């Protein structure tokens, strides 16, 4: 919700 | 760059070419496919059988660019569903990434930190498996510097977030030795000046305090409560939110642990928290209050002294319904554990009318909680011979109508407690 994400996608830079 | 918009078939051809440079170009092409925001082809990459190749590339110390590209590709596969993360783990990625933590290249070590965070972030089993492969020592080693301010900002944020995933999730909670190993670095991060590092460090502390008293104790013993209260007072909402969650978790522990929260000055922040325009802050602050009012009479007295009972009357009078439910709980706990004088004070602050107004709610549990509160208050009045005066108070604001009606309520304990109130004070 307002918590850190469990997993993170490293997006197109 | 000519590695833009390759088909998966071309990526496969290049990775299978036995030409390290062709393999590098193809791996970069895969990274670019996998980092596009709109439907990156993760499943197609997995189906093509590329994960073992990527993992193999993680070990190419002589070709740091392909280490990096494969690390980024695998990071994004691992950022997906549990099944996709599982494909990355099944390919042997965990020890390979742990080996990359020691890369002389900051962008590569950082990528390995990120990937391990996604794997651990999947759930308790992969978290614990990452720990068993020995991730914690080299991760902590990356933060063993005299001053955190000398580290690159994005790098520190990634390390903090990955460490927070090693603290996250339950059934089971992380291994006790792992929590003990991580805590001192965590406390240091909690004193850092970057808002994102502070936010994720508190989230980690909130995870560690979300458990039995022994888990709470491990954290409280590290002396972090004053820092948590300070962060409770921050202007940045992404910081206040986890500070408040942590504090709330801590006051679900023993009376002594709660007392450490009070001693550190937390109650002085609650006038703002209990009127905070963010609904979740108000709800969690009210929840926190309910756990403090379930405490000792001297702690209830601390709530009184800080002027927080009018704020509880406020939240009970007007708030999102879930916040009102937590308020109802705070009041039942208060009336359960309070002295006669504290309960009288409650009534003088105006608790009766909003408590009665909530009896019209379609929620059976809050009805039970309120009837319980009313019972406790009547008990105090009995001890003052003032039940009549309370009865009159309740009847004047329309409370008696609602209690009378609750006798026809389908829930057993409700029409019992209510019939009992009617038959004992309203005859």
């Amino acid at each position: 919700d307002y918590m850190p994400s469990m997993k993170r996608f490293r997006k197109e830079e | 760059q000519g590695t833009v918009n390759w088909s998966v078939e071309d990526i496969v051809k290049g990775i299978n070419s036995n030409n390290l440079e062709s393999q590098l170009q193809a791996t970069q092409a895969a990274r670019k496919l996998l980092s596009r925001e709109k439907q990156p082809p993760i499943d197609n990459i997995i189906r093509a059988g590329l994960i073992p190749k990527f993992v193999s590339f993680l070990g190419k110390t002589d070709c740091s660019p392909i280490q990096f590209e494969s690390a980024w590709a695998l990071t994004n596969i691992a950022s997906g569903t549990s099944e996709q993360t599982k494909a990355v783990v099944d390919g042997g990625a965990i020890p390979a990434f742990i080996s990359l933590l020691a890369s002389p290249h900051a962008h590569i070590s950082e990528q390995a930190v990120w990937a391990l965070g996604n794997i651990a972030g999947d759930g308790s089993a992969f978290r614990d498996l990452v720990i068993k492969h020995g991730a914690i020592d080299p991760l902590l080693a990356l933060l063993a510097v005299p001053d955190l301010s000398t580290l690159a900002c994005g790098y520190l944020r990634n390390l903090t977030w990955t460490l927070s995933n090693l603290c996250r999730n339950k059934n089971p909670a992380p291994p006790l030795d792992a929590v003990e190993q991580i805590l001192p670095t965590l406390v240091r991060l909690l004193h850092h000046n970057d808002p994102e590092v502070l936010a994720d460090s508190c989230w980690a502390i909130s995870y560690l305090t979300d458990g039995p008293n022994e888990r709470i104790e491990m954290v409280v013993k590290k002396g972090v409560v004053p820092q948590l209260v300070k962060l409770l007072g921050a202007t940045e909402l992404p910081i206040v939110t986890p500070a408040l969650r942590a504090i709330g978790n801590i006051v679900t522990g023993t009376d002594e642990q709660t007392q450490k929260v009070i001693d550190a000055g937390a109650l002085a922040v609650f006038p703002s928290l209990l009127t905070n325009p963010k609904t979740n802050i108000q709800k969690e602050a009210t929840w926190t209050m309910s756990n403090i009012t379930a405490g000792r009479q001297d702690q209830i007295q601390q709530v009184v002294n800080h002027g927080l009972v009018p704020f509880l009357v406020g939240v009970l009078s007007k708030a999102d319904f879930k916040t009102q439910k937590e308020a109802a709980w705070a009041i039942t706990n208060y009336t359960s554990g309070g002295t006669v004088e504290q309960i009288v004070y409650l009534v003088h602050c105006g608790i009766i009318e909003p408590l009665m107004n909530l009896l019209s709610a379609k929620d059976t549990k809050i009805i039970q909680v309120i009837l319980d509160a009313i019972s406790n208050i009547f008990q105090a009045a009995e001890k003052l011979g003032e039940t009549e005066k309370l009865s009159i108070m309740i009847e004047e604001c329309g409370g008696l109508d609602k209690i009378e009606a609750l006798q026809r309520h389908e829930n057993e304990s409700v029409y019992k407690a209510s019939l009992n109130l009617i038959e004992k004070y309203f005859s």
